[PDB]
């Protein structure tokens, strides 16, 4: 969208990944599988949670009786009351709806952010030991068993341990 | 009173609304400026008056 990851180069979502919002799909011989990156997912849950709880919990409302009843020689007063009520209702309707719109856009952009930043996190670990295949996917030059994948997931990857094999497999490509 | 339109006396003006079914009664021994025409109206709501030369 605004960053070109969700609905951008990553065409769609993974219905099979229930561990969270953001995650991984690996394809080492041992087998496939889906996982979630609980760091980014958890930070996003904390942020969004704080947002909603900030649009709700911020509404102080004193004890108030909106209704006022007037006779037939108090039409000026009755129209004044009507004017107050109607004014506040206009304000809150307009500001509320635009708030929902703008902040929905902001939230979607925030998810797009988190995913793109995650993609870049993985990219900065694999500079020459992999190529950018398709979308949201890297192909290795060296074979990366479960241990290695779980290494990319927790940040620690250890590049020079696999740099040689990669240097070989890459030349002919 | 001080001359306003060259008149030391005054007339205080008064009005009221008479809802259907109800009856209005005037009584007097003097000083009354009786009604001649009254205005049978239905209400309307929530407007104001404009004071401009447009």
């Amino acid at each position: 969208g605004l960053f070109g990851a969700i609905a951008g180069f990553i065409e769609g979502g993974w219905t099979g990944m229930v561990d969270g919002w953001y995650g991984y799909h690996h394809q080492n011989e041992q087998g496939s599988g889906y996982a979630a990156d609980q760091k980014s997912t958890q930070n996003a849950i904390n942020g969004i949670t704080n947002k909603v709880n900030s649009v709700i919990e911020k509404m102080n409302t004193q004890f108030t009786a909106v209704g006022k009843e007037f006779n037939k020689l108090e039409r000026r007063m009755e129209n004044l009351n009507k004017k107050v009520d109607d004014g506040f209702i206009d304000i809150w309707t307009y500001n509320a709806e635009l708030l929902v719109l703008l902040e929905n856009e902001r939230t979607l952009d925030f998810h797009d952010s988190n995913v793109k930043n995650l993609y870049e996190k993985v990219k900065s670990q694999l500079k020459n030991n992999a190529k950018e295949i398709g979308n949201g996917c890297f192909e290795f030059y060296h074979k990366c068993n479960d241990e290695c994948m779980e290494s990319v997931k927790n940040g620690t990857y250890d590049y020079p341990k696999y740099s040689e094999e990669s240097k070989l497999n890459r030349e002919k490509i | 009173r001080p001359k306003v339109r060259d008149r030391e006396g005054r007339i205080n003006y008064y009005w009221t609304l008479l809802e259907p079914g109800d009856t209005i009664i005037f009584e007097a021994n003097g000083n009354l400026i009786a009604p001649r025409y009254a205005f049978a109206l239905s209400r309307g709501f929530g407007s104001g008056i404009i004071n401009s030369n447009a």
